[PDB]
Parts: structure tokens; C-alpha cells; sequence
């Protein structure tokens, strides 16, 4: 029929590295990390002792709830929702898109997911209902556990009357939010989509849950705990944050004189169908969804020059992704660069895929590759360029085209193909 | 003597003026919660919970759905006395 | 073949009407309901006193977990996950699609969402962590609260390695699952999608949460509590269940000699962007969503003959939907039929949109319209044909086209346009 092009015109970041597009990128390229030690009596008795938190306060690059939401709102809604509203405000300001006309409002949709509901609000409400009874239960209880409350709030505040699409896919939420938004715009359903992910579920109970599943690094030292592709990797580090991207049809962006970061070319999805937690040891699943994204984009493996890997510092996970890259890209695997930013931000769960879409986008825009931190050495199976320790300039003899991967529990895989103009 | 009505009315207003979403200078005794003050149902539920604490009894949901203005809260509150 | 045709070839139902395609449909057409009185010590404190449960047992049309999942799996998986696996098994059996070749496995994806996590598992684990310590948390805890675990298990069990997509949109999950699956197949990403929704969150804590939000009937009579479009409608009744549809590209289905129920023509989405609680009283959002679905399908309003309305027996909700129908269809509003099946099944939350897609699909296959129950009395504002009390035949000589609507909290609207072949 037709195919319209889709570009990214706004980025909003609330991360363990801080808040704001320029600032977060500068820290990322500079080799900074937000991974810190857990402190508190409620976290004793848990094997894990590190996490990555959004820095809060009033200095520049700190998250201040009050700059984004009113005092009434702060009590009414969850921490993830507030971060998503924050990231969205920043993203739309970065985009310069303020729909006033009805036609512009119906052209603009939202796709902001949440990976997981915060277990603490459930437990506190539950105990309050047992102790004190029905009449003491907050009416905001159910709103605070619904995944699409973020999208709802953004939609109301910015008058976004186009496609509304919350999704919750645990660790792939952010990727699906961006990919689906791309598809909606490409198909003609909207001209603009505000897309991303949020997660803030660092709590004794959730860390307990992940620790018990053998998922988390037990290393006590925040400087070393998260080490993608490294020999001593022993589990991921839980992080929190939100990232929002404004996607937009190409001609719409150009005509309104927007600053364009990059173009979204493709989206792919696959299932492992091996096992629940275990990734496909050969990376069959990862290979298929990367290939699906390349087919969607009409691009050959040899044109890819960077990959933001999902690698979360797990033994089997990092090895699977690495295998898939080598099988898909063949000889050209040695010509490309691969980096995981999880050493810097930790694993942002639902937001992981949206933040890494942002980073892949900025990589294209600045032709600069963020480091994989803590990668002081490497085993023979890991013999590619993982951009160890320091940033590298991205140099290629044609267009700058990257992939960003997101793999989730249950063997759901997603890949986005992002390119410089 | 248990209660005045000028006095249970001072408490309904006291409580409403404490509630962050109500703007004190729009809050009259007959202002509708949703039409004038711009609240919603969930907010109104919070208002009757605050009333439940202030007068120390339980208002059933059936009866709480009715109370759409401060005046109407006073009369329901007043049902216990004369 | 950039935009193919998409058909439905399989339906799997686990509802409060019972289990199995023929059986559930017959009982629906016959005016049966699964709404019953709550029978628990722990339900007395809450002003709701009715719900709709899936009947359990080994008689015909009753749900028997054992026929779908092993005795070990029952312990490690939530109630909604088990229902989704059951509905999926039934749906694929009903389709005759059991992919064994690699080509067929990669061409088959899953899109099964869960609208709400079961609060009870969170609260019991939380209390166990507080009073018994870290070593008493199950390692199956986190898997049991993830929204994509249903899709995960289906994918593994039936070897489905195409697009994997769990969506959690609360009350609109099932609609998004089917619409997105349609888009994926039309776009070329998959030949087959196993799509639907599940929810089983009837518990003291969740009923308490919904009661507090003024959402639920307080009516004590299970026979009368849920009455869409009726003057004394006072809230929805919570149900549980799962529904799965096998969607399939037209040519693929024909070549394998599949029994085709109906064709999916279109999908639309919008957001109200007004207030998070109430629908827009004029239903401008519902109108735009329905119109977007009609545009996607390349059909004018005058070709629609049936609408499965979202009406959940809410005062403002049912009135808004009714207004939207009248403004969109104009004079043709009096020529069509509108029915809400929620009096029969209750509100199945995440599954609501998938079960109603199933019902609209079967309404296509036969030309039989399920009744709106309990509609003995009607206000002047509601002056359309709501198929009151008794089912109606609808033998148009022209092609039978239905819409099914799903409206969610946050003001998110979804519409699917489904057609007899
Ligand atoms: C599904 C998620 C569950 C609800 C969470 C509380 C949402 C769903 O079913 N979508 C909406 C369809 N129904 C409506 O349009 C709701 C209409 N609203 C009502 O009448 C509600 O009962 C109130 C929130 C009480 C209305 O609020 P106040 O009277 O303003």
C-alpha cells in the first residue's frame, strides 16, 4: 500500500545516571555508573546488596517529583507513574510538540508501559485491610496497581487523543512500547507517539523474589557487581528509571522544523520456546528476532555497525546473545561494535528497552559508542569488540545503523533497528 | 447536649479546607463537589473517609454515593442528633 | 502482499458459563449466566456480594486443571496462567493447528495478556517474608506475578517461536492482544497468532479495592446485579476466565483446509484524554475508536449490523457508549443490533476483550445475536435494539459485519471490526 518513515524527535530520561538528555549521555560516555550499595535494616537477610537508584534532590541532574507533578498527585499515584510523567514532560519539551488543535491531539498517542507493579503498595494495603478493615482502604489502591495509569496521566496532561497502548511485558516493555508505536505510525494510525517504559520496584520483597530465583549478583561491591561479558559475571543488578521517546512521521517532523535524532527502520519479535528462565543456549531466538528486525528495515546484516546488547551480566544470558550475534553477522561480527550499558544504569526492567533505545538513538546522533563497564578482560568465546571500559568513536563507510536488543523472561525477544539520517 | 448543627457544619468545612484538592476560596457550603470544585468520585470517597474520622463513625457506601455537597453531609451527619 | 487478509480459525473458552466453544455459545444464546453469590467468611466486610466464577469439576463444560497442566505445574503457576494454557490448548485443538515443522513454529506467535496480577499471591508471600524470613520465599514467586508467563508457557508447550507479545492494559488487554496479532499477521511477521486474555483475581482484597473505587454492584441479587443499559445499573460484576483465538493469514488457512469462523477487517484505538475515572459523557473517544476501526477495515458505518458493546452496567459508561453509537451511525443506528454479554459472564477484565471477540466471531459464523440479560425496563435515552432478554436471528442477505468495543480505565478505547466471510 504505502510506507511512511518514522523518526525520533524527543528523549526524556530519568535514570540512575541522573535526569536530562545531554547530562545522562555525557555521564554515560564518560564511564559513570549509578550502581550503589543497599543501606537499611529491611535489606538485611537478602543475599543481594547493590542496586541502582535515580538520584533525588534539587541539584541539576537530580529527579525532583515536585517539578513534574502537583502535591495532590504525589500521594495519589505510584513512584513508577511519577517517573513516567517526568520522563514524558522532558521528552515532549525536548520535542517541542505541544498539540493545541483537535487535529493535532487526535494525531498524537501514548504507549507507556510498566514492567511490574510495586509489590509494597499491595502488601501495605493488604495488611491495612486485614487490621483496620474496608473503610480504611484507599480508593486510589486499584489505580496505583494498573499498568496503564502512566499513559493515562500523560494523555490527560498533554491532551493526547490518539492511540493509547499500555503494555507490560516485564523486561521487554520499553522495546515493545517503541516498536508498536513505530508500527502504528508507519501504518497511519497516528502522526506522533509518546512511547517508553518505567520501573521502580526496588523493594525488600522484590529483591528477595529475584534473589531467590538466583537472578541477582551477590557481589557486595557496587563498583564490580555488574560486568557484562566478563568472566566473573554472577547475575544482574536491579535498577529503576523511566525513558520516553517521541516518535513522529518523517514529513510531519520536517515540516514543523523539529530536531531529529534518528530514524526507526525496523522491529522484530521472537520466542525462544526452549524453557522459562533459561535462554536458548545457541541463541536461536535472539538470532530470529534480530533477523526479523533487519528484514523489516530492508537491511542486510553487513550494514549494521553497532549493537546495544541486552547483556545483563548473567553467565548463560551474555553467552547466548553473543552466540546469536556471531551466527547472524558471520565475518562481519568482527567489524561491528557491541556494548551493554547495564554496568552504568543497572537492569531497568520495564524501562530497560526504552532507555537503551534512547542510547542507541544518541549513539547514531553523535557517532559515539558508550562503553561496557568493568570489562577488564574477556574469555575466548567473547572475541568481538565490546567497547571495553572507554567510549569509542563510531566510524563506518556508509550509514550509521544500530540494533538494540531486549530479551525477557519466558523467552520473549525484541529488537529495534535504529539509524542515523 | 451531643451536637450543634452550626458546629457539625464548622467541622465539615474545617475538614474540606484541609483537603489539598479543594481550593478554600471556592468552597461554599452548597458548592457541588464535582460540578463546582472539580473533584471526581475517588476524591469524594476520600472526603467521606476524612468525615468518617472527624465524627468517628462509619458511613455506608450506599449513603455516601448520595452526598454530593457539604450541606448534604451536614444533614446526614445530623441524623444522629436533632 | 504487503497487507494480507486475516481470519479466525480457532476459539478456546474458559468462562463462568463453562468451557468449550459449542457449549459456552449455546448457553450464552439460551440466556444463561454465571453470576453467583459470594460464599466466603472473608467477603462479609465488603459491599459487593456477587461475582462470576469458572465452574470447576470434571462434568461436561467444567474446568479441570488436570487435563491441561501437571500436578507440579499447578503449584508453580497462578490461576490465570492455568486458565490461559487451558483456553489455548482448546483453541489450537479447535483450529487443528499443531505446528511440528520448524517453518510452521517460527510462523506461529503468541499474544496472551493478563489484565491484573493476583493480589493474594503477593500478600501471602509478603506476610511469609515478614514473619518467617528470606528462606521462606518461593523461587517461583517472581514468575507467578509476571504478566507474560501465560504466553511463555503456551509458547513452550505448543512450540510457538514466532512473535511473542504479552500486553497488559487492564480491561482492554484481550482487545489489544487480538488487534495487535491482526496487525502482525497483516504486516507479514507471522502466519498464525494464538491470541487472547486471562484474569482470575476474585479475592477479598481485589473486590475491596474495586468496591472502594465505586466500581462494583452493591446489589445482593445475583440474578439482577449486572444489567447493562438498565435504569438501575449500579456497577459491574467481577468475573474470571480466559479466551483464546487462533488468527491466521487467509491463504495459509485455506491451503490447510481449516474451518474459518470469520475475518478480522480492522482495529482502532483512541484515548479520551479527559478524566481518568469517568468516560467522556458524549463518548467522543468511543466514537473516534470505532471510526478508526471502520477506516482500517475500509467500511462505511452503514455496513455494520451488530455491536458487542463494552457496557458493564455502569451509569456513565453505558450512557457514553450509547451516545457514541448514535452519533456515529446516525439513522443506521436504528437498523443495527447492540448487545452486552456482561450480564452472562460478568466483567472478565483482561479477558473481557478476547471473550467478546470470540462472541462477535461466532455471531458472524451463525447469524445469531446473544441477548443483553436483565433488560426488562429501558429509559428513553436508550432507544436502540439492545437484543433484550432473548437472542435474535439476524439473516441479512448482505455480508455480516460486527464491531466489538473495549473501554478501559485511563480513557483508553479499542475496537475490532469482525466479519462473516
Ligand atoms: C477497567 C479497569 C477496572 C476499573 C478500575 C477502577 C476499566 C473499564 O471497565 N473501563 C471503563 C468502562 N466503564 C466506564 O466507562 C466507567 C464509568 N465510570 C463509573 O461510573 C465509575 O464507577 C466511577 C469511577 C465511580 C465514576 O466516577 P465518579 O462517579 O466520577
Amino acid at each position: 500500500r504505502l510506507h511512511r518513515r518514522v523518526v525520533i524527535t524527543g528523549i526524556g530520561l530519568v535514570t540512575p545516571l541522573g535526569v536530562g538528555t545531554h547530562l545522562v549521555w555525557d555521564r554515560l560516555i564518560g564511564g559513570e555508573s549509578g550502581i550503589v550499595s543497599l543501606v537499611g535494616e529491611e535489606y538485611k537477610s537478602i543475599p543481594c546488596s547493590v542496586a541502582a537508584y535515580v538520584p533525588r534532590g534539587s541539584d541539576e541532574g537530580q529527579f525532583n517529583e515536585q517539578n513534574f507533578v502537583s502535591k495532590s498527585d504525589i500521594k495519589s499515584m505510584s513512584s513508577p507513574t511519577i517517573m513516567a510523567i517526568g520522563a514524558a514532560e522532558l521528552a515532549m519539551k525536548d520535542s517541542g510538540w505541544h498539540p493545541q488543535s483537535e487535529a493535532d491531539q487526535v494525531a498524537t498517542g501514548v504507549a507507556i508501559g510498566m514492567g511490574m507493579i510495586p509489590l509494597e503498595v499491595v502488601s501495605e494495603t493488604a495488611l491495612n485491610f486485614q487490621t483496620k478493615g474496608y473503610n480504611k482502604v484507599s480508593p486510589f489502591f486499584v489505580p496505583k496497581i494498573l499498568v496503564n495509569m502512566a499513559a493515562g496521566q500523560v494523555s490527560i496532561r498533554y491532551k493526547l487523543k490518539g492511540p493509547n497502548h499500555a503494555v507490560s511485558t516485564a523486561c521487554t516493555t520499553g522495546a515493545h512500547a517503541v516498536g508498536d508505536s513505530f508500527r502504528f505510525i508507519a501504518h497511519g494510525d497516528a502522526d506522533v507517539m509518546v512511547a517508553g517504559g518505567t520501573d521502580s520496584c526496588i523493594s525488600p520483597l522484590s529483591l528477595a523474589g529475584f534473589s531467590r530465583a538466583r537472578a541477582l549478583s551477590t557481589n557486595s561491591d557496587p563498583k564490580l557487581a555488574c560486568r557484562p561479558f566478563h568472566p566473573k559475571r554472577d547475575g544482574f543488578v536491579m535498577g529503576e528509571g523511566a525513558a520516553v521517546l517521541v516518535l513522529e512521521e518523517y514529513e510531519h517532523a520536517v515540516q514543523r522544523r523539529a530536531r531529529i535524532y534518528a530514524e526507526v527502520l525496523g522491529y522484530g519479535l521472537s520466542g525462544d520456546a526452549g524453557h522459562i528462565t533459561a535462554p536458548d543456549p545457541e541463541g536461536e531466538g535472539a538470532l530470529r528476532c534480530m533477523a526479523a528486525a533487519l528484514k523489516d528495515a530492508g537491511v542486510q546484516p553487513e550494514e549494521i555497525s553497532y549493537i546495544n546488547a541486552h547483556a545483563t551480566s548473567t553467565p548463560l544470558g551474555d553467552a547466548a546473545e553473543n552466540k546469536a550475534i556471531k551466527h547472524l553477522f558471520k565475518d562481519h561480527a568482527y567489524a561491528l561494535a557491541v556494548s551493554s550499558t547495564k554496568g552504568a544504569t543497572g537492569h531497568l526492567l520495564g524501562a530497560a528497552g526504552a532507555v537503551e533505545a534512547a542510547f542507541t538513538t544518541l549513539a547514531c546522533y553523535y557517532q559515539k559508542l558508550p562503553p561496557t563497564l568493568n570489562l577488564d578482560c574477556s574469555e575466548p568465546e567473547f572475541d568481538l569488540n565490546y567497547v571495553p571500559l572507554k567510549a569509542q568513536e563510531w566510524k563506518t563507510e556508509k550509514r550509521f545503523i544500530g540494533l538494540t536488543n531486549s530479551f525477557g523472561f519466558g523467552g520473549t525477544n525484541a529488537t529495534l533497528c535504529i539509524a542515523g539520517l | 447536649p451531643p451536637l450543634t448543627l452550626e458546629g457539625i457544619q464548622d467541622r465539615v468545612l474545617y475538614v474540606l479546607k484541609l483537603y489539598d484538592k479543594i481550593d478554600p476560596e471556592k468552597l461554599s457550603v452548597n458548592s457541588h463537589f464535582m460540578k463546582d470544585l472539580g473533584l471526581d468520585s475517588l476524591d469524594q470517597v476520600e472526603i467521606i473517609m476524612a468525615m468518617e474520622d472527624e465524627f468517628g463513625f462509619e458511613i455506608p457506601d450506599i449513603d455516601a454515593e448520595k452526598l454530593m455537597c457539604p450541606q448534604e453531609i451536614v444533614d446526614y451527619i445530623a441524623d444522629k442528633k436533632d
